[PDB]
């Protein structure tokens, strides 16, 4: 057997009233080869 | 005890919830902490007798 | 920098990804389910297979580098963020309702090139959220950013292109 399952939880859906946070600010980043984000590029 | 043990837990910079355990000198004894999935350290064991078994 | 290869259920939507702990059952992380298909972050899972339902779901196809992978098929998600309009992240949070968050993408400077990217610092656990353009379509996934020296969180918007169809 497995030791992880899944279950449903919600329709995929944009919702008009959804609350708005969070900025948008450019960063310098690289993807190293274990798939992980590195800053300073 | 290897060194590592000595080391604090680490969650690293990704959104998984992964309960893993880690050496807790102070405690004498090992402590569940939650690992992102990502950049793990040493100081990482998937269970409780793993952990006591390296760091006991 | 990738890996090739009873049925479960494939209900489109929205999912959380379970495991047990040797005291209690916990969400680890989450996931879309679209076309048949279940895509999330390589990191929830590391290429283990999943019960669904009463069936199980194999991976078909992921990238440690790129952190993703799905289950039951070819990658199905194909749109991306146009570097313009505002997003939105439907939040999986461990022991919370399913809520929506709109925000204005951020991004990525990388070598290769740019990448749409958000500010927003949920618990742990929701690695694999999707994150929807105005018409409600996947453009991404949640959970493989970085932490910042002055404590933000920031994370990709982690996607990629229909492995079905031609590129051109």
């Amino acid at each position: 057997s497995t030791d992880m399952w899944i279950e449903r939880t919600a329709d995929i859906s944009w919702e008009s009233d959804a609350e708005i946070t969070g900025s948008s600010e450019r960063v310098d980043v690289r993807l190293d080869d274990d798939g992980n984000f590195q800053l300073m590029n | 005890r290897p060194d590592f043990c000595l080391e604090p837990p680490y969650t690293g910079p990704c959104k998984a919830r992964i309960i893993r355990y880690f050496y807790n000198a102070k405690a004498g004894l090992c402590q569940t902490f939650v690992y992102g999935g990502c950049r793990a350290k040493r100081n990482n064991f998937k269970s409780a007798e793993d952990c006591m078994r390296t760091c006991g | 920098g990738g890996v090739l290869w009873k049925k479960g259920d494939t209900t489109t939507g929205v999912y959380r990804i379970m495991t047990r702990g040797l005291l209690g059952s916990y969400q680890a992380g989450a996931g879309v389910m679209v076309e048949g298909v279940f895509h999330t972050l390589w990191h929830t899972t590391k290429g283990a297979a999943l019960m669904s339902g009463e069936g199980r779901l194999d991976p078909y196809w992921g990238s440690v580098k790129e952190d993703r992978l799905c289950y039951g098929g070819p990658w199905q998600l194909q749109h991306k963020w146009n570097g313009q309009d505002e997003v939105q992240m439907i939040v999986v949070e461990p022991g919370r309702n399913v809520k929506n968050v709109q925000t204005k993408p951020g991004v990525f400077k990388t070598p290769e090139g740019e990448i749409g990217a958000v500010t927003l610092d949920f618990p742990t656990g929701t690695s694999g959220s999707p994150i929807v353009d105005k018409n409600g379509d996947v453009i991404g996934l949640y959970g493989n950013g970085v932490i910042m020296p002055n404590g933000s969180y920031i994370s990709a918007i982690v996607q990629g292109e229909r492995m079905d169809e031609p590129i051109p």
